RNA sequence: CGAUGGUAGGAUAGUGGCCUACCAUGGUUUCAACGGGUAACGGGGAAUAAGGGUUCGAUUCCGGAGAGGGAGCCUGAGAAACGGCUACCACAUCCAAGGAAGGCAGCAGGCGCGCAAAUUACCCAAUCCUAAUUCAGGGAGGUAGUGACAAUAAAUAACGAUACAGGGCCCAUUCGGGUCUUGUAAUUGGAAUGAGUACAAUGUAAAUACCUUAACGAGGAACAAUUGGAGGGCAAGUCUGGUGCCAGCAGCCGCGGUAAUUCCAGCUCCAAUAGCGUAUAUUAAAGUUGUUGCAGUUAAAAAGCUCGUAGUUGAACUUUGGGCCCGGUUGG
């Protein structure tokens, strides 16, 4: 034998399949940011209600009460440190109205857009896709990076991309490698 | 079963070990020697899961059979030789001097020592009794049994052991408010001292032992040690010193220092 | 009691089992057998 | 009526376009502009 | 006062009166005496190969009229016979016969005023090939 | 024919009706004994979940039992052992017919069964155990092949131009003066890139693959997404074609008696995107198992009538008040 490795699934459809109210506003998500399927969208109401959860009941023990106090200020410091609590909101009733697209305005596809790189949101998609963005050094290509708040600063072209930097691709040297040669015969 | 068992597989070992639980399938198991099967620490994640020497099996081995490694004065071969507590590690190719004591966490710390605190032990007493031809002994936990001692020790005492000649200096009683260490359970590896000591007749005796920063708890007899007079030790004690922390005052106290 | 499978299993499969033995085990290795292999 | 087993990959209509890209084409053809029949709603309709 | 007891020391009563008359819960009574062994034709299983006798031709009587293909066949674990259904070759043109053949059931409960009749099985595969695969036509029946 | 106790022996590593002698007549039970069923190995734990709960646990860790079915013993610190031996029972193998041998609920692999489950591969490099021992051994264990069992990350297109439309904010004189948004124009342009292939290097016990990287690799019309539905529940059609080619008919209300606002097909739309498509179990929905928390006449449901076992449940009362003083953290 060996031991067993442990696995978690991460997201959860809805009860009820067919009702219209919600089929809209899922839509209107997926056309705002350019998401894929609503998979994606059920993967972050999932995580909002868990921290929903978290924060329920340490509301109902005491104030002045250790654990409120040590899981508390922990629960709150990491959402600011993403960026999601506003630093004025810092205080725990003020989670129980988070909502679920402040945590999609946090993605890389929506913050490359934001600070100037790409034309529109299917253009950081496949910006980001064919290795051309590196926050720090790091080429990323993962479109629900979450960026940190710190490091909100960072994110520019790639010291290997065309864009940002060296040669160009197998289409421009094949252009040239169709012309240049080609002007004396 | 028919015989005895000589595999120990990974989830089943002891937990103050910090084995990985991915690296493989069966743990070291310990061998019979002078300390218990769950508590104490082979010569095998000593040298390679704390000092960092060894980076596998063979590599120990090709340092064991070197004869440098000793313990107590005494030179030890085996793979899985079993030290336990207040034991003495004396390498000699780096000339340092090592002493097995308890962390507060509950773990098995890495405490350098001098060239003279390492040439006696202490250890407690476990029983005292009349030997045969009428000559009386005494055996301690770790199990060397000494014969002739002064008649003022009792059992529960503390003998301190020169490791030269296997003999006997000088030796503390067991009373109210002395230094005490604390080697199972929960409250392990607090010191602190006495407070007073009630008895239960055919039962499980406790004693109430109060800190430095003056909070007390309670354990059961055995799982106390002596090891001084109150503010004065016989021995090198390890940072902190055996003071329970909270984890509040744990979390800003590492935010502070973190100015590194 | 529950040896009824016992009754039924070993009186479904005893002559179905049995048509096609002697076709196969004709070919006992010292001095029955002759099998012809091309290349 | 069966799969064709030469498919090697090494050394009526036009068509639709497959994935994220469809997501985009549905958020216009609802969202961006308007079809009624007199203010009550019949939309993808029938053909009169 | 509730027709119930009470009081503290009470909750011998509560519990054997409860176990007693849990015996009208219609499919808890089901599988403790354990009746899925020795009435169901299946003996508590998904599916089931059989091999079909004959074909057959039953009709629905009231309100509805039409002409509804069924099959014959005896299971291989057990030796009894049901009557399964063959969904819409309604061309009337696939009589098979002396051939393997894999039933399910439906998921069951009905309507017969229209006297839908009584079966209780389907086919879902024949001959090692699917029905579905024969009817879209992305198989044929293999022989030689 | 030891069932419950007393006294003395025998036997065992040792206590004990464990066994044997003489004696006593005990021990269990409606607070369910004793017997019957179990498609029952027990727990750590698992799925569902407002709270209470219902249903599972053959299966990576710890404990017990077994080695075709019963019984018996040898060697040993340790076995009533089966990769030890001996008998009978059920099996079955070779035979010069005198005889002789045998146990895959270890690992790969069998022709059997059924709805139902992988290669007769490479090595001791790691993890650890054994030996007279650093060196030898290990189907324990590691590495790959076969694997839509389950779980995580996310390709299948993104940018321009004119064009013709409209809306559009405005210059509006009225034009277009700006800002837009689409719509489409087998109207036109150039950039990006890994699926795949493959020098090297790195990985590894040796290799294979993933990370890195020369040269190669697209208008993509072909490097082309699929399963299920389009009266109602329940998102989506007033569309044309059958002589009813290829009619009960779709969980349940039902739709067929030509042309159907459902069958059979074409077109266009909807839902999920790797389908949860169908089948069988179980959980929520279920206050349709009711402790929390149901139902009393007419809807399923209060026994013909009073005395009375066990079980459940049972009135009130017996040291309150007054005075002084220290020392906590909170609003301050």
């Amino acid at each position: 034998p060996r031991a067993p490795r442990t696995y978690s699934k991460t997201y959860s459809t809805p009860k009820r399949p067919y009702e219209s109210s919600r089929l809209d506003a899922e839509l209107k998500l997926a056309g705002e940011f350019g998401l894929k399927n609503k998979k994606e969208i059920y993967r972050i109401s999932f995580q909002l209600s868990k921290i929903r959860r978290a924060a329920r009941d340490l509301l109902t023990r005491d104030e002045k009460d250790p654990k409120r106090l040590f899981e508390g200020n922990a629960l709150i410091r990491r959402l600011v440190r993403v960026g999601v609590l506003s630093e004025d909101k810092k205080k725990l009733d003020y989670v129980l109205a988070l909502k679920v697209e402040d945590f999609l305005e946090r993605r890389l596809q929506t913050q490359v857009y934001k600070l100037g790189l790409a034309k529109s949101v299917h253009h950081a998609r496949v910006l980001i896709t064919q290795r051309h963005i590196a926050v720090g050094k790091q080429i990323v290509n993962i479109p629900s990076f979450m960026v940190r708040l710190d490091s909100e600063k960072h994110i520019d072209f790639a010291p290997t991309s065309p864009f940002g930097g060296a040669r160009p691709g197998r289409v421009a040297r094949r252009n040239a490698a169709r012309k240049a040669e080609a002007s004396g015969e | 079963a028919r015989g005895p068992k000589k595999h120990l597989k990974r989830l089943a070992a002891p937990h103050h070990w910090l084995l990985d639980k991915l690296s493989g399938c069966y743990a070291p198991r310990p061998s019979a020697g002078p300390h218990k099967l769950r508590e104490s620490l082979p010569l095998i994640v000593f040298l390679r899961n704390r000092l960092k020497y060894a980076l596998n099996g063979r590599e120990v081995k090709a340092i064991l059979m070197q004869r440098h490694v000793k313990v107590d004065g005494k030179v030890r071969t085996d793979t899985t030789y079993p030290a336990g507590f207040m034991d003495v590690i004396t390498l000699d190719a780096t000339n340092e001097n090592f002493r097995l004591v308890y962390d507060v966490k509950g773990r098995f710390a890495v405490h350098r020592i001098t060239d003279e605190e390492a040439s006696y032990k202490l250890g407690k007493v476990k029983k005292v009794q009349l030997g045969k031809k009428g000559v009386p002994y005494v055996v301690t936990h770790d199990g060397r049994t000494i014969r002739y001692p002064d008649p003022n020790i009792k059992v529960n005492d503390t003998v301190k052991i020169d490791l030269a000649s296997g003999k006997i200096t000088d030796f503390i009683k067991f009373d109210a408010g002395k230094l005490v260490y604390v080697t199972g359970g929960r409250n392990l590896g607090r010191i602190g001292t006495i407070v007073h000591k009630e008895r239960h007749d055919g039962g499980f005796d406790l004693v109430h032992i109060k800190d430095s920063l003056d909070n007390t708890f309670v354990t059961r007899l055995n799982n106390v040690f002596v090891i001084g007079e109150q503010g004065k030790p016989y021995i090198s004690l390890p940072k902190g010193k055996g003071i329970k922390l909270s984890i509040a005052e744990e979390r800003d106290r590492r935010r502070a220092q973190q100015g590194l | 009691s529950k040896l009824q499978r016992k009754n039924k299993a070993k009186q479904l499969r005893a002559q179905r089992i049995l048509d096609s033995i002697e076709n196969r085990k004709l070919f006992e290795g010292k001095n029955g057998a002759a099998k012809i292999i091309t290349i | 009526m069966a799969k064709v087993h030469g498919s090697l990959a090494r050394a009526e209509k036009p068509k639709k376009p497959k994935g994220r890209a469809y997501k985009r084409l549905l958020y216009t053809r609802r969202f961006v502009n308007v079809t009624l029949v007199n203010g009550k709603r019949r939309m993808n309709p029938g053909p009169s | 006062g509730k027709g119930k007891p009470r009081g503290l020391n009470s909750a011998r009563k509560l519990r054997v009166h409860r176990r007693n008359n849990r015996w009208a819960e219609n499919n808890y009574k089901k599988r403790l005496l354990g009746t899925a062994f020795k009435s169901s034709p299946f003996g508590g299983s998904s599916h089931a190969k059989g091999i079909v006798l004959e074909k057959l031709g039953i009709e629905s009587k009231q309100p509805n009229s039409a002409i509804r293909k069924c099959v014959r066949v005896q299971l291989i674990k057990n030796g009894k016979k049901v009557t399964a259904f063959v969904p819409n070759d309604g061309c009337l043109n696939f009589v098979d016969e002396n051939d393997e053949v894999l039933l399910a059931g439906f998921g069951r409960k009905g309507k017969a005023k229209g006297d839908i009749p009584g079966v209780r099985f389907k086919v879902v595969k024949v001959s090692g090939v699917s029905l579905l695969a024969l009817w879209k036509e992305k198989k044929e029946k293999p022989r030689s």
